[PDB]
């Protein structure tokens, strides 16, 4: 077991033990998708109010 | 010194933030009014605790936190609770009606109304930072706000703070304490939209915390207060390196560097020991070996799974209390011979150890007894994919009948986002299996 | 009542376990995809162990040990024996084996060259020339030393293999069913040619001379013990069964840390089929371990009843033992 | 999170008046609107159903609607009559004559706009309005015909609020007129499209419970309404009291209604009690759970073993072991798992409130979305077709402007509702 990079201080210690070596979307696109969904809510609400008008 | 901003979203996020910040004040010696007598640099300073606390001219130490809920009653308890003086009113943001356990309602309908307000309140804390390093986001997978509004928040934070790291503390849904049937929908949807925006996420299955409270605290019917005090201890172990002197995980970047070699596979498993009941009259204090050995027992993990049938990519041991490196190596030597610990071939087999001499702090009157030494192990094992398998199975059962889909479509969401999100989870499940065959 | 589901319709052993459970009047069967079960008689491939033990208010149990395939695949069994110090490369009861990919190829040829200076090997199919077997492989495999001097029953000059059924419960007790079976070859053992392999392969499917000496080419311990006394002046317990009990215990104690469900959120048991080969000197060799074995018709009733008593009713109790417990 | 209550018709106002009597006693409000209770839990969510007036008075957010003055005069004279805001009494004079057409198209049309003015006045005072709850019968004329006209017009003005109803189903066992299957079929067509949650209170079930179980030989409407007010109290417990779950109407709809048209719930209650007689043995938690799932405690005459539970809500009231509740609730699911759909994981959620109802130490209320409720609509559809195949009694309706085609459409839509429930009973 190799113990490496041992650092000590008043608060404690740290080290590493090795046992074996190895073998996006822009603000524009966000605003558009949020408005596309609000459009779909307004369309479904208009279809409802049109149905109630009949 | 580099500052970290914590963001608590939804009921689960806010209430867990209450637990963590109460614990932080006890550890750092900060009174509920914000005063900290041990701090001799009045009005400022770049000490390690200044990563989480700013300072006023009068000497108050204010958390670099913001609480946001789409409904007021939970944050209203913070506005009137024991630590009401601690927070500035501007960093406590409430709506008027919640997301009704509906991801699409929290992301699209209500989220759009309040996203710009939160981002400017977040901006007010960032301007107080000489070198902001990123954010710690607390939320639930199952809640409509915790899932819906967080994924919208994570999207915008990548735009406004591109060079910044973002760590998640996510509450995985558990039927024993959840009162919503659509949590698998919200969980998959929020994981798909957030995945590329989070650098490292620590999942916490409420089923695991619940059972730990029953088994090791002898609490017959654990409440959120029981769960959150225990969760705050684990969170405190994970963040302690950011708030204290040391050389391991000193910045948010080091979390991804030490625990996440693959961007998509960024869900480390957390194991914690010992959890000892404060009502236990006689208790034999456990050794370094006994508590290090407990880190490989599935009954002590934040997510129930079997690391024997997976592979490790990284492993951290974070000790609090009377611990010296000599005993850790002696304990790791014994454990390696008696347990199935297998690393992926392209990774070195080993452990990064951090020791903080201050023993774990327990809130007075809580359920946890004070111990002489404790440890939190962060291990990126592919065995955590079992939690995705469980979640995706429940998702597939409901979605096959399109049950409850109409609630989401009626909020402006398109049915395709369900399958699109599920497809991503299908890819995520496949990556884990590649790495861990 | 207790609840169970059946996800392997092709299992002859657990089909009988389904009937015996229903006949108690305290077990109700559900549909395969119902999660609110106490017991799962699971599929053989891609069993979803990750979904077990997450139903509140239900103690869940499954008839397979996750990770036991490391012992029940020919390639995995060889790797396990050569790498585990509990068994070591100098294991005296496992034949020399090498894994070949169509690999230890160069290490194998070193043994075959020292064998050039009995060099019959099996690949899994029998051959005496190393190059011929390798040509067959390409058209994963393990090559193994073919035991050239096996114990032959008389009358007949016949080859055989011994199958032992072992049950491992949720507590990791190791129970060896007292009734084994000898799967015999009805054709005399011919050492002069290995291309004709009906006298070498003792599998039941190979036995299409079938049934001459004993019914179904199956000899049980009652008769085989009596033969060993009259012919060789010994008993089945002393000459063979001690080694079988030693091999079964050694294999299962090796993988116990990797498959045990002692501190898990679900439990496991599993029935295994160990296949042994006895040589000219009454020495037992392990051939393979079978993870989903079938029983013999005479023993189906008694064995499946014992699976319920020891592995199922021990966890879900109701409202002389046929097993030998192998102590560890 | 305020709720606006509406009660329409004879039946609507009688059960509505009983509902306000029961919950006013639970919240400690006296017939004059003064609070004389002991626990502050009684007022933490009092704003959901009560407006706070001058002098620390509590006025129910209730609107009382009828086309006759008879029943509403009885309400104003009743024990809690003075608690209602007098302006919220809105009534005509002609009546509706048990005629769905009069309530929906002629007589009720004259009166509906003035009801909507009172509704608007209550809504504009609301901090954040959740939605509306209506109490009515479906077999009469005002509650059935005008009630569904109101619901249609409330949805037009408040399209993003929750519409919840307590709808009483007619039964020849307790029958006023032969035209009740006509009125019910016309009304269910409206309820399918214009409500989010409907508690199906079947008068057949209430009669059988009174007769078979409570041993009442000749039940009155007062005996039936005792069961209704107990159920209405129980299903609104989580809306009125603080607890682990601070529930609202929308979260209830989101979790109970997996398909929009299938939002008709079977209410259940335990223990079953007759008024004026108190039983002194408190029930064990195993007994509450067994009885609340028993068909003999269902308020809709449907055999739950003939269908499958889509979703289930259970609310326990009293001081009891929440662990024993979890074990017993899990025991019912694990022991009858065939009757709960496998394609909605964990579809039974439980809530606990420490305040028991008046006169009980422990109680349990059941809200089931079962596919067996098609039996109720089948029953009403059979009685409908029995008369409609001969166009019998149709002149009462065609004289108010209606066409036979409208009856044909209503029959079809309900028969579609029945077949839709049968779709998920096999899956
Ligand atoms: N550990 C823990 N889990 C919680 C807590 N509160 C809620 N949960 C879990 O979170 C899930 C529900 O999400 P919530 O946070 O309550 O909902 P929300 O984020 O506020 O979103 P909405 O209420 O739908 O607007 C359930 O699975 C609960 O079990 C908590 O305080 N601690
Ligand atoms: N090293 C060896 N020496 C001699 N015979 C051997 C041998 N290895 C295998 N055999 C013969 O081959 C026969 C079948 O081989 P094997 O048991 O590996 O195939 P299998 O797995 O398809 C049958 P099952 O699964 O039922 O045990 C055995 O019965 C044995 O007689
Ligand atoms: N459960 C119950 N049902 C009632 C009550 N009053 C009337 N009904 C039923 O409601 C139907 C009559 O409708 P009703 O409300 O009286 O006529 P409306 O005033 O025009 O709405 C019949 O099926 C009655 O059985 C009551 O107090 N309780
Ligand atoms: C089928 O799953 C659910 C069923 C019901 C609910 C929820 C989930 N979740 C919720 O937030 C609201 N809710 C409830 N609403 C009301 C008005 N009364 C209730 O009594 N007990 C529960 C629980 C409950
Ligand atoms: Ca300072
Ligand atoms: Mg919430
Ligand atoms: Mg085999
Ligand atoms: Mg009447």
């Amino acid at each position: 077991m190799e113990v490496i990079e041992l650092n000590k201080c008043t608060s404690g210690q740290s080290f590493e033990v090795i046992l074996k070596p190895p073998s996006d979307p822009s603000l524009e696109e966000i605003q558009k998708k949020l408005e596309a969904a609000e459009e779909r809510r307004k369309y479904q609400e208009a279809e409802l109010l049109k149905h109630l008008a009949e | 010194m580099r500052e970290c901003i914590s963001i608590h979203v939804g009921q689960a996020g806010v209430q867990i933030g209450n637990a963590c910040w109460e614990l932080y004040c006890l550890e750092h010696g900060i009174q509920p009014d914000g005063q900290m007598p041990s701090d001799k640099t009045i009005g400022g300073g770049d000490d390690s605790f200044n990563t989480f606390f700013s300072e006023t001219g009068a000497g108050k130490h204010v958390p670099r936190a913001v609480f946001v809920d789409l409904e007021p009653t939970v944050i209203d308890e913070v506005r009137t609770g024991t630590y009401r003086q601690l927070f500035h009113p501007e960093q406590l943001i409430t709506g008027k009606e919640d997301a009704a356990n509906n991801y699409a309602r929290g992301h699209y309908t209500i989220g759009k109304e309040i996203i710009d307000l939160v981002l400017d309140r977040i901006r007010k804390l960032a301007d107080q930072c000489t070198g902001l390093q990123g954010f710690l986001v607390f939320h639930s997978f199952g809640g409509g706000t915790g899932s819906g509004f967080t994924s919208l928040l994570m999207e915008r934070l990548s735009v406004d703070y591109g060079k910044k790291s973002k760590l998640e503390f996510s509450i995985y849904p558990a039927p024993q304490v959840s009162t919503a049937v659509v949590e698998p929908y919200n969980s998959i949807l929020t994981t798909h939209t957030t995945l590329e925006h989070s650098d490292c996420a620590f999942m916490v299955d409420n089923e695991a915390i619940y059972d730990i409270c029953r088994r090791n605290l002898d609490i017959e019917r654990p409440t959120y207060t029981n769960l959150n005090r225990l969760i705050s201890q684990i969170v405190s172990s994970i963040t302690a390196s950011l708030r204290f002197d040391g050389a391991l995980n000193v910045d948010l970047t080091e979390f991804q560097t030490n625990l996440v070699p693959y961007p998509r596979i960024h869900f480390p498993l957390a194991t914690y020991a010992p959890v000892i009941s404060a009502e236990k009259a006689y208790h034999e204090q456990l050794s370094v070996a006994e508590i290090t050995n407990a880190c490989f027992e599935p009954a002590n993990q934040m997510v129930k799974c079997d690391p024997r049938h997976g592979k490790y990519m990284a492993c951290c041991l974070l000790y609090r209390g009377d611990v010296v490196p000599k005993d850790v190596n002696a304990a790791i030597a014994t454990i390696k011979t008696k347990r199935s610990i297998q690393f992926v071939d392209w990774c070195p087999t080993g452990f990064k150890v951090g020791i903080n001499y201050q023993p774990p702090t327990v809130v007075p009157g809580g359920d946890l007894a004070k111990v002489q030494r404790a440890v939190c192990m962060l291990s990126n094992t592919t065995a955590i994919a079992e939690a995705w398998a469980r979640l995706d199975h429940k998702f597939d059962l409901m979605y096959a009948k399109r049950a409850f889909v109409h609630w989401y479509v009626g909020e402006g969401m398109e049915e395709g986002e369900f399958s699109e999100a599920r497809e991503d989870m299908a890819a995520l499940e496949k990556d884990y299996e590649e790495v861990g065959v | 009542m207790y609840t169970f589901v059946v996800r392997d319709e092709n299992s002859s052993v657990y089909a009988e376990v389904s009937r015996l459970l229903l006949a108690t009047g305290q077990w109700k069967r559900l549909r395969k995809d119902n999660p609110r079960f106490n017991l799962m008689l699971g599929e053989r491939n891609r069993l979803p162990f990750g979904r077990l033990g997450h139903e509140p208010g239900l103690v869940q149990l499954v008839n397979y040990y996750r990770g036991a395939d490391k012992l029940c695949r020919k390639a995995s069994l060889v790797k396990l024996i050569k790498t585990s110090p509990e068994l070591s490369e100098s294991c005296t009861w496992f034949p020399e084996s090498y894994v070949i990919y169509p690999d230890e190829r160069e290490v194998f040829l070193a043994a075959y060259n020292r064998r050039r200076e009995g060099n019959v090997w099996i690949a899994k199919l029998i051959s005496s020339e190393a190059s011929e077997l390798l040509d067959f492989i390409d058209e994963v495999h393990v090559i193994q030393k073919y035991l050239e001097k096996p114990l032959l029953l008389e009358p007949g000059h016949r080859k055989f293999d011994i199958r032992s059924w072992v049950l491992v419960d949720h507590l990791y007790n190791i129970y060896l069913y007292r009734e084994g079976v000898l799967r015999t070859s009805s054709e005399p053992y011919n050492s002069a040619n290995f291309q004709d392999k009906t006298c070498h392969l003792t599998n039941h499917c190979i036995q299409k001379n079938y049934g001459r000496y004993e019914e179904g080419n199956e000899m049980f311990f009652e008769e085989f013990n009596q033969y060993l006394m009259d012919a060789l002046n010994t008993t089945l317990e002393n000459s063979i069964l001690l080694q079988i009990k030693h091999i079964i215990r050694s294999c299962l104690m090796c993988i116990e840390p990797a498959i045990s469900t002692k501190h898990l959120h679900y439990q496991s048991f599993q029935l295994f089929g160990f296949d042994f080969m006895v040589d000219e000197e009454l020495k037992v060799w392990l051939i393979e371990v079978n993870g989903a074995p079938a029983c013999a018709q005479k023993l189906y009733a008694e064995l499946c009843q014992g699976i319920v008593d020891v592995a199922i009713s021990s966890v879900f109790p109701l409202a002389t033992s046929i097993f030998i417990k192998l102590h560890h | 999170r305020e709720i606006v209550h509406i009660q329409a018709g004879q039946c609507g106002n009688q059960i509505g008046a009983k509902f306000w009597e029961v919950i006013s006693d639970e919240h400690g409000i006296d017939p004059t609107g003064s609070y004389h209770g002991d626990s502050d839990l009684q007022l933490e969510r009092i704003n959901v159903y009560y407006n706070e007036a001058t002098g620390n008075k509590y006025v129910p957010r209730a609107i009382l609607v009828d086309l006759e003055p008879g029943t509403m005069d009885s309400v104003r004279s009743g024990p809690f009559g003075q608690i209602f805001r007098p302006d919220n009494f809105v009534f005509g004079q002609s009546g509706a004559g048990n005629n769905w057409a009069k309530g929906h198209y002629t007589e009720g049309a004259e009166l509906v706009d003035s009801v909507l003015d009172v509704v608007r006045k209550e809504s504009e005072s609301c901090d954040c309005l959740q939605g509306f709850q209506l109490t009515h019968s479906l077999g009469g004329g005002t509650g059935s015909g005008m009630g569904t006209l109101l619901i249609s017009k409330i949805r037009e003005e408040y399209p993003d609020r929750i519409m919840n109803t307590f709808s009483v189903m007619p039964s020849p066992k307790v029958s006023d007129t032969v035209v009740e299957p006509y009125n019910a079929t016309l009304s269910v067509h409206q309820l399918v499209e214009n409500t989010d949650e409907t508690y199906c209170i079947d008068n057949e079930a209430l009669y059988d419970i009174c007769f078979r179980t409570l041993k009442l030989t000749t039940p009155t409407y007062g005996d039936l309404n005792h069961l209704v007010s107990a159920t209405m109290s129980g299903v609104t417990t989580c809306l009125r009291f603080p607890g682990q779950l601070n529930a609202d109407l929308r979260k209830l709809a989101v979790n109970m209604v997996p398909f929009p048209r299938l939002h008709f719930f079977m209410p259940g209650f335990a223990p079953l009690t007759s008024r004026g007689s108190q039983q002194y043995r408190a029930l064990t938690v195993p007994e509450l759970t067994q009885q609340m799932f028993d068909s003999k405690n269902m308020m809709a005459a449907c055999d739950p073993r003939h269908g499958r539970y889509l979703t289930v809500a259970a609310i326990f009231r009293g001081r009891m072991s929440m662990k024993e509740v979890d074990e017993q609730m899990l025991n019912v699911q694990n022991k009858n798992s065939s009757y709960f759909v496998e394609w909605i994981p964990n579809n039974v959620k439980t809530a606990v409130c420490d305040i028991p109802p008046r006169g009980l130490k422990m109680s349990a209320t059941f809200i089931g979305n079962s596919t067996a409720i098609q039996e109720l609509f089948k029953r009403i559809s059979e009685q409908f077709t029995a008369m409609f195949r001969r166009k019998a009694f149709l002149h009462w309706y065609t004289g108010e402007g209606m066409d036979e085609m409208e009856f044909t459409e209503a029959e079809s839509n309900m028969n579609d509702l029945v077949s839709e429930y049968q779709q998920y009973q096999d899956a």
